[PDB]
């Protein structure tokens, strides 16, 4: 609340429970590694 | 401390996220090393 941003981006997709867990810096897998990969300084938060 | 002193060896096998983490370690011991040569050198040449 305290803070200010320069823009905000949502990226909104479906995925399954199994490997879910991808979805963080420097995680491996089918779904890092070829479908949706995240920078090694990302700096936010993801809601499942 | 770290798993090998041949920095190819280790960059080679290990992934970035956890590479950048064992090499720091190699980095901080050979830079502390450098140091502490260069500090003997400057006392021994102000006796000469």
């Amino acid at each position: 609340n305290d803070l200010c941003f320069t823009n905000v981006y949502a990226d909104s997709f479906v995925i399954r429970g199994d490997e879910v867990r991808q979805i963080a810096p420097g995680q491996t897998g089918k779904i890092a590694d070829y479908n949706y990969k995240l920078p090694d300084d990302f700096t936010g938060c993801v809601i499942a | 401390g770290a798993i090998s002193s041949v920095l190819n060896d280790i960059l080679s096998r290990l992934d970035p996220p956890e590479a950048e983490v064992q090499i720091d370690r190699l980095i901080t011991g050979r830079l502390q090393s450098l140091q502490t040569y260069v500090t003997q050198q400057l006392i021994r040449a102000a006796e000469i």
